[PDB]
């Protein structure tokens, strides 16, 4: 079965850096992609960006480019995010999403998220 | 950018559908895929490549797209299963291209 | 106009347009991979069945008038260029492609087609396999090969194989990100070149054929040349080089039938 590890819920502090990891299971890590989208209650959903598992490269949405850094490591089987100048508005729940190639826009698995 | 979508109230033993409203660049050229979600439950893929459901999804469901509108039909919708749904299509507009999700009205 | 005769070369084969338009990897603006297509009947229904063009604008011919005409030499050139500079492939335009990557001659009779290719020709790490040239010694000539990428220096100081200020790197390779806007997304482009005179056709549209009737007033069609008149057996000798003749008046007067190699008159 495909399983994605969810980082535990975290206290939100303005001007702080947080890291969240999603560890892959049920498939080979490098073959299939993994990208991120967040949900804000009372608002719509938005998509972080996509990282390549095998090459390790990351492509990030221009709308939130620069605030977040994503790095893919073979042994860790997970990708890390960074948060610079965490504002109170930006704090929300973040989902991991797993899919195939880029043209396979459809994400076939989901992340649990982090909410307090 | 996000799909407006309508508001619905479930009726037992009745077919129901959810429609999305997007631009030509949002849904006309790029295919869509659906995501059925229930409260206190995680997202679940519903249809794949805008014309068929993925393997394992019940065959009772059918969906189709007509330009800016994509109709996600539920075979005999039940109020317990009924919940707000949301499109998931790829947007590539002007300087920005990204995945756009139009959260439907709360159900 | 008692009848309507139409004779095209009898040879038939599905043109390699399908594999030209469906290659899994295209070349760069660095080297336009030009491949010959000939000895096949050209059908554009497969091109229409292909992905909807973002910009199909064609010169010296029209897509409606495209099917009946017979082309002598067709040359499909393929490359990948930035969506911002798609309009620059048109002749009479200037731009990075036009200055140094590649040119289209001003008197061009062909078709240019482009379609959004971030669908599958984009990688999240970027497609650095596709490269372009900022700098060149001069302006590149129309339809001229350029396959050498040697270290170029803008300043007076010769490089001697050393890179530095005023001596920039030879070629720049753009890595398409999926996130890039439609302007910056990659575009797959195909360029076709045509020639209509003094050459054997060996490339024609699907129109079937019907035998001619000598000494009968018909509205004929030969190799896509539309004319009406009586077809008369002729005795004037043509060398293999020239196929259809010409009079003082500059209209056609003689033609050699494609199916049966024999010279006919186009007398009124
Ligand atoms: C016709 C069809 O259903 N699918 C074709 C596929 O077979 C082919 O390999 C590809 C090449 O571009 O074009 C599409
Ligand atoms: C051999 C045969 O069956 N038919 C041929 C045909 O293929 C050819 O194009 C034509 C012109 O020479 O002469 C006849």
């Amino acid at each position: 079965q495909v399983l994605l590890v969810q980082s535990g819920a975290e206290v939100k502090k303005p001007g702080a850096s947080v890291k969240v990891s999603c560890k892959a299971s049920g498939y080979t890590f490098t073959n299939n992609h993994l990208n991120w989208l967040r949900q804000a209650p009372g608002q719509g959903r938005e998509w972080m960006g996509i990282i390549d598992p095998r090459s390790g490269g990351s492509s990030l949405a221009q709308k939130f480019q620069g605030r977040v850094t994503m790095t893919s490591v073979t042994s860790t089987n997970t990708v890390y995010m960074e948060m610079v100048s965490l504002k109170s508005e930006d704090t929300a729940v973040y989902y991991c999403a797993r899919g195939g190639s880029k043209w396979y826009e459809g994400f076939d698995n989901w992340g649990q998220g982090t909410l307090v | 950018v996000l799909t407006q979508a309508p508001s619905a109230s479930g009726t037992p033993g009745q077919r129901a559908t959810i429609s999305c409203s997007g631009s030509y660049s949002n849904i006309g050229n790029n295919n869509v895929y659906w995501y059925q979600q229930l409260p206190e439950t995680a997202p679940k893929l519903l249809i794949y490549n805008n014309d068929q459901r993925p393997s394992g999804v019940p065959d009772r469901f059918s969906a189709s797209k007509s330009g800016t509108s994509a109709s996600l039909a539920i075979s005999g919708l039940r109020s317990e299963d009924e919940a707000e749904y949301f499109c998931a299509a790829w947007n590539n507009g002007l300087s920005g291209s990204n995945w756009v999700f139009g959260g439907g009205t709360q159900l | 106009p008692t009848e309507s005769i139409v004779r095209f070369p009898n040879i038939t084969n599905l043109c390699p347009f399908d594999e030209v338009f469906n290659a899994t990897t295209f070349a760069s603006v660095y080297a336009w991979n030009r491949k010959r297509i000939s000895n096949c009947v050209a059908d554009y229904s497969v091109l229409y069945n292909f992905a909807p063009f973002f910009a199909f604008k064609c010169y010296g011919v029209s897509p409606t008038k495209l099917n009946d005409l017979c082309f002598t030499n067709v040359y499909a050139d393929s490359f990948v260029i930035r969506g911002n500079e798609v309009s620059q492939i048109a002749p009479g335009q200037t731009g990075n492609i036009a200055d140094y990557n590649y040119k289209l001659p001003d008197d061009f009779t062909g078709c240019v087609i482009a379609w959004n290719s971030n669908k599958l020709d984009s990688t999240v790490g970027g497609n650095y396999n596709y490269r372009y040239r900022l700098f060149r010694k001069s302006k590149l000539k129309p339809f001229e090969r350029d396959i050498s990428t040697e270290i170029y220096q803008a300043g007076n100081k010769p490089c001697n194989g050393v890179a530095g200020v005023n001596c920039y790197f030879p070629l720049q390779s753009y890595g398409f990100r999926p996130t890039y806007g439609v302007g910056h997304q990659p575009y797959r482009v195909v360029v076709l070149s045509f020639e209509l005179l003094h050459a054997p056709a060996t490339v024609c549209g699907p129109k079937k054929s019907t035998n001619l009737v000598k000494n009968k007033c018909v509205n004929f069609n030969f190799n896509g040349l539309t004319g009406t008149g009586v077809l008369t057996e002729s005795n004037k000798k043509f060398l293999p080089f020239q196929q259809f003749g010409r009079d003082i008046a500059d209209t056609t007067d003689a033609v050699r039938d494609p199916q049966t190699l024999e010279i006919l008159d186009i007398t009124p």
